């Protein structure tokens, strides 16, 4: 389901595909990161369910 | 730390090590070590009749 799906966050258009994956965004080792996360949901939830 | 990949392949690098260590003709009953092979009589076949 779209609650537990693996994605891929490279978007390399020019090695492509399964191999846009496996390849690594490296930050630095020298300063400690931090990241921003800014979310988008969409659900069909009804009242009564199981 | 394990951070295994899918274009690795765990399996058949084991295979290949194995060979290299000792023969594929001892069955050691630990690690199921049993080697498969085909008849050689039955893949070739020879016809060379009945006596």
């Amino acid at each position: 389901d779209h609650s537990n799906f693996y994605t891929n966050i490279v978007q390399n258009v020019d090695v492509a595909p399964s191999d846009a994956a496996t390849q690594t965004i490296k930050l630095d080792e020298r300063s400690r990161w931090g990241g921003e996360l800014h979310t988008i949901l969409k659900t069909n939830a009804p009242n009564v369910t199981e | 730390i394990v951070l295994d990949l899918n274009d690795r392949n765990s399996e058949l690098s084991y295979q290949y090590l194995l060979a290299d260590l000792t023969s594929r003709w001892h069955y050691f009953a630990l690690w199921n070590q049993a080697v498969d092979d085909y008849d050689h009589h039955v893949r070739i076949l020879e016809n060379d009749g009945y006596e």
